[PDB]
């Protein structure tokens, strides 16, 4: 694969480690743990 | 001389739904596949 700079606050396509999606990315105030990679909402769709 | 209270509902909240966002979401291939089923969306929209 290749790599590309990170853009924020614009609706874009993203491919994070095989996770494909379309949306806008924003800085987060959430706190994770060293054994976690991403979070989920009620409908088991990624949010962070 | 007595005063009594009665309560009666009148109205109800109004909702609207989107087909493609709920069923497919952010994937175009699902939309192109769903275009070949029917016109259930028209019926749902008319009822709502």
């Amino acid at each position: 694969k290749k790599s590309t700079n990170l853009v924020k606050n614009k609706c874009v396509n993203f491919n994070f480690n095989g996770l494909k999606g379309t949306g806008v990315l924003t800085e987060s105030n959430k706190k994770f743990l060293p054994f976690q990679q991403f979070g989920r909402d009620i409908a088991d769709t990624t949010d962070a | 001389i007595s005063v009594t209270t009665e309560i009666l509902p009148v109205s109800m909240t109004k909702t609207s739904v989107d087909c493609t966002m709920y069923i497919c979401g952010d994937s175009t291939e699902c939309s192109n596949l769903l275009l070949q089923y029917g016109s259930f969306c028209t019926q749902l929209k008319r009822a709502l």
